[PDB]
């Protein structure tokens, strides 16, 4: 009975996160080159599993400013529903991109012996 | 006098030496082919 | 391998960190504990803003605070995610998880529980390293690639 | 030059690498148990903790140290007094035994005498700071 | 880790909530003393040991004539007269790193490429 | 060893008597806080006391024994990377010259 | 050995002979063959007796 | 031969390079530790892998 009640409230509280978020996301293409509905229609675009894919979309995505160097060059780049249950792994900063992919070509080379 | 003193194992632990009063004692400033290979004076 | 793919090399790529064992000791650096008495606020400044991501979307005084590798992590490839429900499904009713993501430098998994716990939670830490096992088979050590 | 007393003293560090029990104790010839360094240090004169603590740190600022001797003060918390910790051996009785084996059975080498409970209770500190220092690993 | 004793008996600290004022109090029960929580941190682990590094360095580290002098240049005295040495860390997994200790000045660097550690 | 030739042991007291001399802190009266630094005196593994300057007093010990005054058997050894002297006076130590 | 420097890894160091029986080997050169030679008579007394027991 | 045996010690020195690589590499933790091998194993593990490969 509590279920679409934990569950509204989840798809509207990751539009909360996304109100704030592409109001950062904005003022930063802004102040270096309405939001909330842009939130809304993008955090219904997902709506257990959801708890973890939505924590995941909030750290991943919210990334900024170093972070939005990474997530600005998504917020200008990536598509609507076709960029949205992607879930990738470089997805972090600018430079948090790269060292996860130095760590990773070592990572094949000693395993291989 | 004091030109040689005897060395308990454990004290050698803080000791450094030269295998030969001269082989291994002055400074670098032809070569034997087939006399032996040994390192240097370094130290 | 499995009969097909005899010289998918990625397919040995797989296998191995879901048959190797990987413990939360090799992950960790330091587990640390503190006193923080109350549920939403965190006096950690290094956890202050980490807690108000992962809360908005009755419980313990005593902290777990404890720090990760970023390589020894992203070398049997983890997310604090993956850490996170690991723990949280180990330890299950009795014990809540909050932690930093792989976003945040600050690699943290800050845990709590539900008269005495300086001792109680002290003893939680020896079960958690040793016996949380995160990836693959027990026993089964150094998973090593042969062609 | 004196037959050769071959009184042979072990300090043991008890539980594992997970069981977190790092308590030190001590075999005590004649007194047939490993009696923790806290009851040994409180039989010499050393009663505080703290005083204990500094016969092995011979620094301050190592927790790293500090935090190994830590469940070894709760192992003898409740003995305190010399008149307690000579009693926990083998009253009236065990007062005279645990008296006479500190200076005989316990380190005869410095002194078999008397009066030197400081020389032998400081070299213990000695004997679990080279101790814990391998289960540090410097 | 940071742990005090009692102010009047020298005995081991044991934490004691005052559930009150929610406020941790280190308090001796060889007594009735408390003191309060200066650093709410209670206990440090460290399974990754960074302490270690550089055991066992006097500034008499030049008077080991075992050890061997260096070559390379100091960063604040530029001294390229100094002493090394592989990590006092007896951890087997431990690379084999070095640590310069200047005798002008004993000022410790790395040889490092790496791993930075400007303590 | 041809070369090598094995101790008999020696008297430690007249070492007892010049390590006092020359700067030994009791160990019945020695602040393990107050001296941190203070290098560990040992005479055959039994720990005497303390000293807080030792590349001062390891330089005084070497010369009597080249001077013949230490008996020139007696092993002198002071460690830097731990602060320490164990001075050996021991029965039965093997010595070899160089 | 104590005629080396505190933490050498060198090759001559951790025991390697460049030279051969007939050019003759140094003190060190030596003195590393010594150690090497001395665990391959220790294992021949030791597995020769195990082995005598797994004939039986 | 005579420059066969000058060659010998030509073949032991360019190994004893091959030896300095590994000890300046492992100097800077440049080193890549192979799978199931600790930092101080793998620079040995291959420093004497040089050295045999030269006194075959
Ligand atoms: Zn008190
Ligand atoms: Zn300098």
């Amino acid at each position: 009975d509590f279920e679409s009640e934990k569950e509204h409230k989840l798809r509207y509280n990751a539009e909360k996160m996304f109100s704030t978020l592409f109001s950062k996301f904005i003022v930063p293409e802004t102040i270096e080159a309405i939001s909330q509905e842009f939130a809304h229609n993008l955090e219904e675009e997902l709506y257990k599993i959801y708890t973890e894919k939505v924590r995941s979309l909030y750290s991943n995505l919210k990334d900024k400013k170093n972070l939005e160097l990474k997530a600005h060059v998504v917020e200008g780049k990536l598509p609507l529903n076709k960029l949205v249950n992607m879930n990738a792994s470089e997805l972090a900063n600018p430079d948090l991109q790269e060292f996860k992919e130095k760590r990773d070509k070592i990572i094949l080379e000693n395993f291989i012996v | 006098e004091g030109l040689v003193e005897y060395i308990d194992a454990e004290e050698e632990e803080s000791i450094l030496i030269a295998m030969q009063p001269e082989d291994l004692e002055p400074a670098e400033a032809d070569v034997d082919p087939a006399k032996r290979i040994r390192v240097s004076h370094h130290a | 391998l499995e009969p097909g793919h005899a010289a998918d090399q990625e397919q040995a790529k797989l296998i191995r960190s879901a048959i190797e064992h990987t413990t939360l000791k090799s992950v960790t650096i330091a587990s640390e504990i503190y006193y923080d008495p109350d549920p939403r606020s965190t006096v950690i400044p290094e956890d202050e803003e980490i807690i108000q991501l992962h809360f908005s979307l009755q419980q313990s005084p005593w902290l777990l605070r404890l720090e990760l590798d970023r390589a020894a992590m992203n070398d049997k490839d983890l997310t604090m995610g993956q850490v996170g429900e690991r723990i949280k499904q180990t330890f299950k009713n009795d014990l809540f998880v909050i932690w930093s993501e792989d976003n945040d430098e600050k690699l943290i998994i800050r845990c709590r529980v539900v008269a005495e716990e300086d001792h109680m939670l002290k003893k939680i830490e020896n079960t958690m390293l040793e016996n949380i096992t995160l990836r693959g088979v027990e026993n089964i050590e150094r998973v090593v690639m042969m062609k | 030059k004196g037959s050769r007393f071959i009184s042979t003293l072990q300090v043991k560090l008890y539980g594992r690498e997970g069981s977190s029990a790092r308590t030190i104790k001590a075999t005590l010839p004649y007194i047939k148990q490993d009696i923790p360094i806290v009851i040994i240090f409180r039989a010499l004169g050393i009663i505080p903790d703290g005083e204990i603590l500094e016969h092995i740190c011979y620094d301050v600022n190592d927790w790293q140290m500090l935090e190994m001797l830590k469940p070894c003060v709760e192992d003898g918390f409740v003995i305190q007094d010399r008149e307690t910790a000579l009693d926990f051996i083998g009253k009236e009785k065990r007062i005279q035994y645990a008296k006479d084996i500190l200076q005989k059975e316990f380190l005869p080498h410095i002194t078999q005498l008397e009066g030197f409970e400081s020389r032998k209770a400081f070299f213990l500190g000695y004997m679990i700071n080279r101790l814990l220092l391998c289960a540090l690993d410097r | 880790t940071t742990f005090r004793f009692c102010r009047d008996c020298n005995n081991m600290l044991y934490p004691r909530e005052d559930k009150e004022n929610n406020r941790l109090l280190f308090e001796c029960r060889t007594c009735s003393y408390v003191e309060e929580a200066g650093s709410p941190l209670v206990y440090r682990h460290e399974l990754i040991t960074n302490i270690g590094e550089t055991a066992g360095v006097v500034q008499d580290i030049g008077s080991d004539p075992t050890l061997p002098r260096s070559d390379r240049e100091c960063p604040k005295c530029h001294s390229r007269e100094n002493v090394f040495f592989q990590s006092q860390q007896r951890r087997k997994d431990t690379s084999m790193v070095l640590f310069f200790v200047c005798l002008s000045c004993s000022h410790i660097f790395t040889s490092d490429q790496k791993n930075k550690r400007t303590q | 060893s041809l070369m090598s030739c094995i101790s008999v042991g020696t008297d430690p007291m007249p070492i007892i008597t010049f390590l006092s001399e020359w700067g030994m802190e009791p160990l019945e009266d020695y602040v393990p806080h107050q001296s941190p630094d203070a290098t560990r005196v040992f005479v055959n593994g039994v720990w005497h006391g303390v000293h807080r300057n030792p590349a001062r007093l390891m330089e005084t010990l070497r010369t009597l024994r080249r001077k013949g005054d230490i008996n020139p058997e007696v092993s002198m050894i002071r460690d830097i990377r731990e602060k320490e002297l164990k001075i050996f006076t021991d029965a039965g130590r093997v010595y070899r010259p160089l | 050995l104590p005629h080396f420097s505190k933490d050498d890894y060198s090759p001559e160091s951790k025991g390697f002979v460049e030279n051969s029986y007939l050019r003759g080997l140094t003190p060190q050169e030596f003195f590393f063959h010594a150690m090497g030679g001395r665990e391959g008579l220790i294992d021949t007394a030791v597995k020769t007796a195990e082995t005598g027991y797994i004939q039986r | 031969d005579g420059p066969t045996m000058r060659e010998i010690t030509e073949t032991i020195a360019e190994a004893k390079k091959k030896v300095l690589d590994v000890t300046k590499e492992a100097q800077a933790n440049l080193l890549t530790a192979k799978h199931g091998m600790t930092l101080r194993e793998s620079f040995e593990d291959n420093v004497v892998r040089f050295l045999n490969e030269a006194r075959d």
